[PDB]
């Protein structure tokens, strides 16, 4: 009962979701891990 | 009690000896036990094994025809880790299956 | 960014005066007081102060118990402003969360109240969550079973401190009937009590007649308007169990207790009916105020004494106007002859500036138990259930057209009347029970 | 006594997501710099033995 | 609540005892091992940088 | 361990005081017929799905090479 | 009720039975299982007709 | 659906205008005398009662190391006989009156006051200057109060939450005035005089210091009348020893520290942590009250406090972590505090404080704008209910003048409240608590809190 | 399609009675209510709707629950008797756990959560 | 069944009725693993429980 079940039964509502500026701050972690691919690979210049 | 003095006996004693466990389990209950016997099994059957393989092309199969021919119990050894790997995944789609048919992996 | 503008600075142009000043009222507020057609008696007083207040009287208490619901109006004031009929729990705490306003449950010796004050803006809001918790409680299991516990910690509390045990056994002994039984109970006198025990002391308590509502700063035409379609009861009154005042003596064994107390009371006859009775009582009360702590760190010191408590209760049709005095567990022969003897110096005569004195604290005590919003409604709600009316004006007219004679008279006629006496400790020294009444005689 | 700077604080420091690319950058800087010097040192230290100044030599 | 009912503590002028009933803004920490910078000191720490 | 509220009385006999083996061979049939009573539905749509989509597969593989055949 | 009394000999008789299973297949039925390609030497440039992992 | 009884309320928070409340309440008049002092008054219409006094802009901070408890002393020796009224003159007088003195003393303010009937504001005048003006002070009253007060220091007599409170302020703020305790060291009661109390009440009780505060049945010009006649021979203030000039030569400091009073068979865990917070007139001010209404306060004799708004307090009641606390928000001349207290018992004290660090630093990250609505309407509301008692309307009277030098008025508060929104919210986390450091003090079984290590490691996040 | 959905309610009760008789035949063997099948382990708010309940009532559902767990290790059944007694459509936790789940829906509504977790055994 | 029957295929030659047989049962195995076990277990705890 954690999964569809609360979906189903109505408890996740506009409330209780994460919020514009969390989904931000969590998002923003995208460009953390290219940097950090980009890092230990480094393949200079190869964009096109 | 003499499993309270040693640390090793306590963690023995309550999690293999005096475990409690539903008394209506039936047979479809000891897919675990056996999972663990087969890997154990293959560990043992493997380690064994080892010691007569050698890992390199163009000693391999000549190792392998080797250990079943001219080391004693050899043939043995190599079949059983052969099929113990069929009986490990026998056991291990059964256990899947229980677990599937019950719904064994919800919560908690 | 946000505000910048220092408090030492006034705020900018984006602070207006808009709301104009609404002139004063001609004349001090009534108290105007009417019946609704189900009987519920609404009284009301206009303030100007910003904070209604909204207070819902009922009579009961612990003078409606019986030994099968004994300690209920504990648990009613514990249990009060949770789930109704129309609202959950988290609701009606969330809707009072979000207007500011507090809510509270007070059980007396004859009524049990139920109040929320908020400000002026929300007091149809006040009205409407007060009504719906009282009128439609539900009272469940589960919510009862869980608050049983606190009870009993507030009560294990509430009796740690040894003047309420010495009030509760002084109205034991000076009454026989309703209000002789115990409101602070022990704890372990609720350990067996359900939903059902306290739904059955509702069921009892509740009926038209006997229910008030009293607000302060709210208009009586709007209330009464709105409160007709709310406060429509219906029920039976359960029958109530008369008091009389008889005396008696008794103790109380207390076995770690590090000073003694003894408790002496006299019967206010007439009630809190009687507006001249009731007066001279509190003047009697004040007059036996020997340490009153008018100011800081102030150290008087008696001979014996330990602390002075004087009291003075009206109830319906009879009162109960006495003293409470401690001391050392070796001086309590000598803690009541100094009792004695200050009651019977109080019949020798009063001189003057004592009465001017007494009166003053009198009239004091009076007009700052109405000084709030709450209060006020208290008052107001207090006097109509017990008498029909409010008359802080004609009790204040009371206070200040009492002579020395008259209060001689009062204290006279009280002597002559067989008096209540408790006390409480580990009693190791105590002249005998025979002679202890026989000093007013 | 010492402080570090309040404007720079805000900038490259208060954010792990900023934090994390700036250490990345510094690494790479900091590694290629280790890497300048030490191939300095040895190569003037070594001047004439290595293969490469054999092989200039024969140009 | 009262200290002496909850904390209980023994009755006399101990050092623990005086700095319980007014204890002193002039706290002395050993310096053996580290000088402390002057009190108030403001500002993001140095040690990030380093 | 858990506290569970209950209201009982349990009896137990010895092991030594019982047969061991010996109810098996009367219980034996009753307890096979019971089994496929009560799992013969899925053991059925098991082996008519099984069974019924491999022998049409085996059929129309057996079709496409008599298609090719010369 | 405890693991270490009534569940050990419980698990001692499916561990028999699939010992028998074990010792069937590795003395009368060894290759059963398998597949004949795999006794042949490997061989980079000549494929086998049917490539099939394990079952 | 019940008609009448569903109507009008609803659990959704929503912003409340509270402008028509202004149409009604009353004005202040301040008049300033060639003293310096200030007499300020606000006439409620239909009153009875009259609270009047005496705030001083002195107390702890304004002594030396030398005579650190005189101000405390003070109110000790005060009413115990003037130079025209003796003990028992003083004790009848007050008591036709019908009325009650008391007295406060600050770390940065002082009050003496009364509540009396209206029919007694210039009795009550008359009196509270002569205890101010001509006290006695007499040796044997210091002899008699002194050995009280020794008794109840040997006996360590104090409240936890006081105890608590002094170690924070003695360790937050290290090296500067507002690190002493009120009450003051036991040398100096065991050597005080006369001559002390005479200098301190001589130094620092002077004409600009001072306001004549007086709130319910009283009117203006009448006061003003009696405090000219009564008040009016209060020395004036030196430029160079006002009270700026004396609040810039010792500043104060704040230091990031940790204290423990451990004892060894205690039963409670009273534990509070402070961050730096903002002085009286610093406009971020009024945030942090609004982060306060946020935070709330809890103890266990409530039953719904599951059901609460704040999610602090949630948390606490839900779990049980502590049997009460409270969030508060101190302000100073030129210095504030904000935090949380709360009681608890050592196997709950860890987590009590993960809860009170996690909820201080999620306002800087996540604020929804239900809960800034409910908060000012709360805030609102606790402004209106101080309006109804006039000790409370004369207190704001006195404190107002003294701290922000002038009279706010009710629409500039109303206004500046509503201009709270979740964005300024962030702001004043960010600035006040995120990566900061802080002030830790505990009291009793304390041996689980966890050290300043711990407390200064989660005040921020690496996740974000 | 809200017609065919009007169509699609008897046929969805006709479903749950079906459903529902099958079901409580096969329950009524063991002894067991529908209500037993519940779990606090497996749901929070059934955890939370037990906790409400007179002990009585736990009682007797524990006394059911170990009964059926003792006829399972047999591989028997009830006997007739005490088989044609059997009321397995009795409800005795429905209007608990309803409005358990009501009130977590109302406070979801404006961003509470529930104030329990769930059962943790550590 | 749908198991098995993957299972038996892996073992035969690519045939276009093998290939369209294949299909059908991954598709199926989807569907069962994520559309019966959601849906129809809702449906079964309406039934059961609503
Ligand atoms: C195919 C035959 C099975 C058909 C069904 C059947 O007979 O029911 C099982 C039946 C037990 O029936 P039951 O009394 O209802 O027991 C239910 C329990 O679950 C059964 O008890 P349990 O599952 O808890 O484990 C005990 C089980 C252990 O036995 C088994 O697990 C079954 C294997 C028994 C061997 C039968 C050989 C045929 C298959 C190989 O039964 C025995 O002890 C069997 C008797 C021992 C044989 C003699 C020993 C010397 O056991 C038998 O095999 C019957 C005994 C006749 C032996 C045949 C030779
Ligand atoms: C010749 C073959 C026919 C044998 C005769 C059967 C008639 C008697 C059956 C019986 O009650 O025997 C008592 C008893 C069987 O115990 P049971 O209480 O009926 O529970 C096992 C059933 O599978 C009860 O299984 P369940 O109630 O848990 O049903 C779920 C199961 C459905 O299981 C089945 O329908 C059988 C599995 C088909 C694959 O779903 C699955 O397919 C999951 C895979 C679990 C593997 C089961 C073994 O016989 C034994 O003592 C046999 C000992 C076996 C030891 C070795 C185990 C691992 C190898
Ligand atoms: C450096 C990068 C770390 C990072 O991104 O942290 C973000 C993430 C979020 O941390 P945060 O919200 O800023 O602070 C923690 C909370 O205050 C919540 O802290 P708490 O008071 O609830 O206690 C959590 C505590 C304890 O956390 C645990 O539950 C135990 C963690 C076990 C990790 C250590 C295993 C070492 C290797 C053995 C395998 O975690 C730590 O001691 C700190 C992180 C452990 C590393 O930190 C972690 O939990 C690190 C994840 C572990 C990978 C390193
Ligand atoms: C990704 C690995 C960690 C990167 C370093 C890091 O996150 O620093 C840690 C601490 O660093 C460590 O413990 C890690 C040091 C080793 C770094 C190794 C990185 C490996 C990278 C490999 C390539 C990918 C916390 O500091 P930040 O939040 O990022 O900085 C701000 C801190 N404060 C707000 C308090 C000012
Ligand atoms: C309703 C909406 C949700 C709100 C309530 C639930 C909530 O707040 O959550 C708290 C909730 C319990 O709170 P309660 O349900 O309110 O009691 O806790 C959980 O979410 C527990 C979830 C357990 C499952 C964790 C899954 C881990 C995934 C990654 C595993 C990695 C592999 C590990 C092993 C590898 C081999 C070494
Ligand atoms: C026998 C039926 C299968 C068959 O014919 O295989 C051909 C294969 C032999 O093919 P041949 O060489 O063409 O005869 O038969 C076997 O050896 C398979 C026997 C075991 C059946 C598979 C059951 C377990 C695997 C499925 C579970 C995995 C998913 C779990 C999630
Ligand atoms: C994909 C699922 C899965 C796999 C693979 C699996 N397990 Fe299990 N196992 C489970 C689940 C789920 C349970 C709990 C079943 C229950 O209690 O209903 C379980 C239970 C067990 C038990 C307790 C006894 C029993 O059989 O119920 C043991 C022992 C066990 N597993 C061991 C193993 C071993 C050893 C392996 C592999 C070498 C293994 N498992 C592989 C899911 C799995
Ligand atoms: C899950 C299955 C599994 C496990 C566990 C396992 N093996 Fe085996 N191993 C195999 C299979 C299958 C083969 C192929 C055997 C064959 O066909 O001859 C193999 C082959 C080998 C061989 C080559 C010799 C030969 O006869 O094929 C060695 C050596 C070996 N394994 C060692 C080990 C060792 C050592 C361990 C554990 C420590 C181990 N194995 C565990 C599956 C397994
Ligand atoms: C639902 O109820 C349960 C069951 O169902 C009735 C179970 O079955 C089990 C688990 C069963 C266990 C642990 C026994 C099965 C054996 C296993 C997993 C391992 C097999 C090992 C063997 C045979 C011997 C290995 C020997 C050695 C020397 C290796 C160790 C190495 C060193 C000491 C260096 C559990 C917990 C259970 O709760
Ligand atoms: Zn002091």
């Amino acid at each position: 009962p954690i999964g569809v079940w609360s979906v189903f039964q109505g408890y996740v509502t506009p409330a209780r979701l994460p919020s514009i500026q969390t989904l931000t701050r969590v998002g923003a972690w995208g460009g953390v891990v290219v940097v950090g691919g980009l890092y230990m690979v480094q393949p200079w210049d190869w964009l096109a | 009690r003499m499993h309270n003095k040693i640390q090793l006996l306590s963690v023995l004693n309550t999690h293999l000896v005096a475990y409690p466990t539903p008394m209506n389990l039936n047979y479809s209950w000891n897919g675990g036990s056996l999972a663990g016997m087969m890997l154990a099994s293959q560990m043992l059957t493997g380690i064994l094994l080892a010691m007569h393989y050698v890992g390199h092309v163009d000693y391999a199969f000549a190792s392998v025809q080797h250990l079943m021919t001219d080391v004693p119990s050899g043939m043995i050894l190599r079949y059983a880790h052969a099929n113990g790997a069929s009986l490990f995944f026998i056991v291990v789609y059964l256990h899947v299956l229980r677990g599937m048919y019950y719904g064994s992996g919800a919560q908690p | 960014g946000g505000g910048r503008v220092e408090v030492p600075l006034s705020e900018k142009l984006p602070a207006v005066t808009e709301p104009p000043r609404t002139s004063t009222p001609a004349t001090k507020p009534i108290v105007q007081t009417s019946s609704l057609r189900s009987g519920v008696k609404v009284a009301s007083i206009n303030t100007v102060s910003p904070i209604s207040s909204l207070v819902l009287f009922v009579e009961g208490g612990a003078a409606a118990e019986t030994p099968a619901t004994a300690g209920a109006s504990k648990v009613l004031e514990v249990a009060a402003f949770k789930a109704t009929a129309n609202r959950s729990t988290f609701r009606l705490t969330r809707e009072l969360e979000k207007i500011g306003a507090t809510s509270f449950a007070r059980a007396g010796r004859d009524h049990v109240a139920f109040g929320v004050d908020a400000t002026r803006l929300n007091q149809l809001e006040a009205l409407e969550i007060l009504a719906d918790a009282v009128v439609n409680a539900r009272y469940t299991y589960w919510e009862v079973r869980d608050s049983l516990d606190a009870v009993k910690e507030q009560l294990a509390a509430q009796l740690r401190n040894p003047l309420t045990a010495v009030n509760e056994v002084l109205h034991r002994t000076a009454f026989e009937g309703g209000l002789g039984h115990s409101l602070v109970v022990d704890p372990s006198v609720v350990d067996g009590f359900t939903n059902e025990t306290l739904k059955e002391y509702v069921h009892s308590i509740m009926a038209p007649s006997r229910v008030v509502l009293a607000a302060s700063g709210v208009d009586h035409a709007e209330l009464t308007a709105l409160a007709t379609p709310l406060l429509n009861l219906h029920g039976n009154a359960h029958p109530a169990p008369q008091s009389r005042y008889v005396g008696g003596a008794m103790n109380i064994i207390a076995p770690t207790s590090s000073l003694t107390y003894v408790g002496l009371a006299f019967e206010a006859k007439g009630g809190a009916g009687d507006i001249k009775s009731s007066a001279a009582a509190s003047v009697v009360k004040a007059l036996l105020d020997e340490a009153r702590p008018t100011m800081p760190y102030q150290r008087k010191e008696h001979e014996v004494f330990t602390s002075v408590n004087p009291f003075a209760f009206a109830y319906k049709g009879t009162g109960l106007v006495g003293v409470v005095a401690s001391g050392a567990p070796g001086k309590a022969g000598k803690v009541v002859d100094a009792l004695t003897a200050k009651v019977q110096s109080l019949a020798k005569g009063v001189t003057d500036v004592q009465l001017a004195t007494a009166k003053n604290m009198a009239l004091g005590e009076l007009r700052a138990s109405v000084a709030t919003a709450p209060g006020l409604a208290a008052a107001v709600g207090s006097s109509v259930l017990a008498t029909g009316k409010f008359s802080a004006n004609e009790v204040a007219a009371a206070l200040s057209g009492l002579t020395a004679a008259d209060v001689t008279s009062y204290v006279n006629a009280m002597i002559k009347t067989a008096p209540t006496f408790v006390t409480y400790g580990n009693l190791s020294s105590l002249p005998r029970v025979d002679s202890i009444a026989k000093r007013f005689a | 006594v010492m402080r570090l700077s309040e404007a720079l604080y805000q900038t490259f420091f208060k954010r792990s997501t900023v934090y994390i690319p700036m250490l990345l950058v510094g690494a790479y800087f900091s590694n290629e710099a280790i890497d300048y010097a030490v191939d300095k040192m040895w190569t003037t230290r070594n001047k004439g033995k290595l293969f490469s100044d054999i092989i200039a030599e024969r140009t | 609540s009262d200290a002496v009912e909850v904390f209980k503590p023994e009755t006399g002028l101990t050092p623990t005892n005086r700095l319980s009933m007014a204890p002193t803004p002039y706290i002395k920490y050993d310096e053996h091992n580290h000088k402390r910078f002057p009190p108030g000191t403001e500002g993001r720490p140095f040690a990030y940088f380093v | 361990r858990q506290n569970i509220p209950l209201r009982e009385i349990l009896y137990q006999l010895s092991p030594y005081q019982q047969d061991v083996i010996r109810q098996t061979f009367t219980n034996a049939p009753k307890t096979f017929l019971r089994f496929f009573k009560e799992k013969g539905v899925g053991l059925a749509t098991f082996g008519v799905l099984f069974f019924g989509i491999k022998g049409y597969t085996e059929h129309e593989m057996h079709q496409e090479r008599l298609a090719e055949r010369y | 009720i405890s693991f270490g009394s009534y569940f050990g000999a419980k698990d001692l008789v499916g561990a028999l039975f699939l010992a028998l299973v074990f010792s069937i297949l590795v003395f009368f039925y060894p290759d059963l299982l398998g597949h004949p390609d795999n006794l042949i030497p490997a061989n980079p440039y000549s494929t086998p007709q049917h490539i099939v992992p394990e079952w | 659906d019940a008609n009448p009884f569903l109507r009008f309320s609803n659990p959704r928070p929503s912003p409340i205008d509270h402008t028509p409340l202004l149409s009604t309440l009353p004005e202040t008049r301040i008049t300033t005398l060639p003293n310096g002092l200030r007499v300020a008054t606000e006439a409620i219409p239909f009153a009875e009662t009259t609270t009047l006094g005496i705030w001083i802009n002195s107390g702890s901070r304004f002594e030396t190391d030398a005579n650190n408890g005189v101000a405390h002393f003070l109110e000790h020796i005060l009413f115990k006989g003037t130079k025209n009224r003796s003990v028992k003159e003083l004790e009848v007088e007050v008591e036709n009156m019908g009325g009650q003195l008391n007295a406060y003393t600050g770390r940065e303010q002082t009050c003496y006051y009364a509540k009396v009937m209206g029919k007694d504001v210039g009795k009550a005048v008359n009196i509270l200057s002569d205890i101010l003006l001509n006290s006695n002070l007499d040796a044997r009253a210091i002899d008699k109060e002194r050995d009280v007060i020794l008794r109840e220091m040997e006996e360590v007599n104090k409240q936890t939450s006081e105890l608590v409170f002094d170690h924070l302020h003695a360790t937050a703020f290290q090296y500067s005035p507002l690190g002493r305790t009120i009450l003051g060291p036991v040398e100096n009661i065991k050597s005080i005089n006369r001559d002390q109390l005479v200098e301190y009440m001589k130094t620092h009780y002077r004409g600009p210091r001072m306001v004549l505060a007086a709130a319910g049945a009283v009117n203006h010009d009448e006061l003003v009348k009696l405090a000219s006649d009564a008040f009016g021979s209060v020395p004036d203030e030196d430029a160079a020893t006002s009270v700026r000039s004396l609040l810039v030569k010792e500043p104060s400091r704040f230091t990031g520290s940790y204290v423990h009073d451990r004892f060894p068979d205690a039963s409670e865990c009273c534990m509070a942590v402070a961050f730096k917070g903002a002085s009286w007139t610093d406009p971020d001010s009024i945030p942090l009250m609004v982060m306060q209404t946020m935070l709330g306060g809890w103890d266990k004799n409530s039953t719904v406090g599951k059901h609460s708004s704040s999610a602090l307090v949630q948390t606490v009641a839900t779990e049980g972590l502590a049997d009460a606390f409270m969030a508060f928000n101190t302000n100073y001349h030129d210095t504030g505090l904000f935090g949380v207290y709360g009681v608890t018992d050592r196997d709950r004290s860890e987590d009590f404080a993960y809860a009170i660090m996690s909820n201080l630093t999620r306002m800087c990250f996540e604020v929804r704008d239900a809960d800034v609505a409910r908060a000012k309407n709360q805030l609102k509301a606790s402004l209106m209910f101080f309006q109804d008692s006039t000790h409370h309307v004369a207190e704001s009277i006195g404190r107002e003048l003294l701290v922000y030098g002038r009279r706010i008025p009710k629409a500039e508060m109303f206004a500046r409240i509503d201009a709270v929104d979740a964005n300024a919210i962030r702001a004043v986390a960010d600035r006040f608590i995120y990566d900061q450091d802080m002030a830790v003090a505990s009291a009793g079984d304390v041996q689980f809190v966890p050290d300043y290590n711990w407390f200064r490691r989660r005040s921020y996040w690496l996740r974000y | 399609t809200s017609l065919l959905k009007q169509v699609a309610l008897p046929v969805f009760n006709s479903l749950a009675t079906t459903y529902r008789s099958v079901v409580g035949a096969k329950l009524a063997k063991y002894g067991l209510r529908f209500d037993d099948l519940q779990d606090p382990l497996k749901d929070e708010d059934v955890a939370e709707a037990l906790r409400r309940l007179p002990p009585d009532v736990v009682v007797a559902r524990n006394c059911r629950l170990r009964r059926a767990l003792d006829l399972s290790c047999k591989h028997e059944a009830l006997p007739k008797d005490l088989l044609e007694k059997q009321t397995p459509e009795l409800s005795y936790l429905q209007d608990v756990l309803n409005e358990v789940r009501a009130e977590r829906r109302e406070r979801a509504q404006l961003g509470a959560p529930a104030p329990y977790t769930r059962i943790y055994y550590d | 069944a749908d198991v098995l029957l993957l299972t038996w295929l892996g073992g035969n030659e690519i045939t276009p009725i093998t290939s369209f047989v294949g299909q059908c049962c991954t598709a199926y195995l989807f569907f069962y693993l994520l559309v019966c076990q959601p849906l129809v277990g809702y449906l079964e705890t309406q039934f059961a429980h609503g």
